[PDB]
């Protein structure tokens, strides 16, 4: 199966192959094998599947900026570039469909990070910000 | 208190902790009707 | 302070690009129950 | 494998260069010269 | 599928003498492809090169006989 | 006989004319697919 | 040829009609529209 190697909590480097994986979809973010997705180029599309076998389903992040370049602590409110899989594809913005849609072009474009929750502490009776909770006012009805 | 990244409060308990949730407008609003 | 991303962390994916005169933080979202491909 | 079927697929997709068939078996052939002349050398494939 | 005129259109190509030397890359094709092909489908050979080969006594086709035999074999 | 008579009459109108070529002159084992269609056609025709 | 491709496909070079929308390689009709062009000014 995965006989992971790891200890883990790694810093991530410029570089180095990463993994997504949707903390409500449960699968993680890939480069499909398909085509189209209402373009008309030599892209792909991006989706989202189960299986991590293979080559797919692993991103390589580059640096945008010079200051950084490769084999850095990636800090919070920088810039990164996602290059990996079986295109050397760019999470591209492509307005040109009416709209913002993200293909697999071949054009690089930004894209930053955010910490969105955190990454440290459990629930430890501490309410986290997004969670589903009930509402109870006489404590038992 | 406006800027908000990071937070080691753990003020309020998921089980252990009463709330009396205050509208900004209004003050109380929340309370039973029978 | 220094800060930095490790794994199982909180990462989510934001990026900005003024389109037709607009600066707009667009963010990525997806759900694998309903579709596959995903939409800003 | 490595670096090979990659670069054949990414050729591949330039799709339409699968199918070449009209452009390779196409049919301007002309004769040229043909019975005795017009032999045009400069304009023509 | 068919018979195509591919016993003779070969020869009727190579028969040029206008190129010199280019001939080269005519025969091997024409010994290798009248092998590949059965001998089933291989029924324009006489009237098409054969009776024109036996005709010519010391034409160009110096190896019509050779050519010819490839595929004879003895059974 | 028919693809000789269609022929010397090209060539005859070719004659008249003063000036032009045709590649349709080719034997029927040269014959490509499109006028293979028309020559099975004509054989259905004298068959029946 | 890693490279030369890659630095090709980066960069879209020819303008191909038949893809139109693309960036070019329109190969489909950018050869009927040349050997039309000619016999033609």
């Amino acid at each position: 199966m995965k006989t992971a190697q790891g200890g883990g909590h790694r810093t991530l480097l410029y570089g180095h192959a990463i993994l997504l994986r949707h903390s409500y979809s449960g699968m993680y973010l890939c480069c499909l094998s398909t085509s189209r997705s209402s373009t008309d180029k030599l892209a792909f599309d991006v989706g989202l599947q189960e299986d991590t076998t293979g080559e797919a389903c692993w991103w390589t992040i580059h640096p945008a900026s010079k200051q950084r370049s490769e084999g850095e602590k990636v800090r919070v409110g920088d810039d990164l570039i996602l290059v990996s899989v079986s295109s050397e594809r760019y999470l591209h913005l492509s307005y040109g469909n009416s709209s913002w849609h993200v293909d697999a072009a071949f054009q690089q474009t930004l894209w930053s990070v955010a910490p969105i929750s955190s990454g440290s502490e459990a629930a430890q009776g501490y309410l986290i910000g997004g969670d589903v909770l009930r509402l109870l006012h006489g404590h038992m009805d | 208190r406006k800027e908000v990244d990071g937070m080691g409060t753990s003020e309020i308990k998921y089980g252990d902790s009463i709330c009396y949730i205050q509208h900004v407008d209004t003050g109380l609003w929340l309370t039973y009707q029978a | 302070e220094i800060q930095f991303l490790r794994t199982d962390d909180e990462v989510v994916l934001q990026c900005t690009a003024t389109i037709h005169k607009e600066q707009q933080k667009l963010c990525l979202a997806a759900e694998g129950f309903g579709n596959r491909l995903c939409f800003l | 494998k490595g670096e090979a079927i990659r670069i054949r697929s990414i050729l591949r997709s330039l799709g339409d260069l699968v199918g070449v068939i009209s452009i390779a078996f196409q049919m301007p052939t002309i004769a040229k010269d043909g019975k005795v002349v017009e032999p045009d050398m400069s304009a023509g494939f | 599928q068919l018979r195509p005129s591919m016993m003779q259109h070969l020869l009727r190509r190579l028969v040029f003498d206008v190129p010199l030397l280019n001939e080269h890359a005519k025969m091997p094709l024409k010994l290798l492809t009248n092998h590949y092909e059965r001998c089933w489908k291989y029924y324009c050979l006489p009237g098409g090169w054969g009776n024109f080969g036996a005709a010519s006594e010391e034409e160009l086709h110096l190896s019509r006989k050779l050519f010819w035999g490839i595929f004879d074999a003895l059974s | 006989n028919y693809h000789n008579i269609w022929a010397k009459k090209k060539k005859l109108e070719l004659e008249s004319k003063g000036g032009g070529n045709h590649p349709l002159l080719v034997p029927y084992d040269t014959l490509t697919a499109k006028e293979k269609a028309k020559d099975r056609e004509k054989a259905q025709d004298i068959f029946k | 040829a890693n490279v030369v491709v890659r630095l090709l496909i980066r960069r879209p070079e020819c303008f191909g009609p038949a893809l139109r929308g693309e960036g070019g390689n329109g190969l489909l009709a950018a050869m009927e529209e040349a050997i039309k062009i000619a016999e033609d000014p």
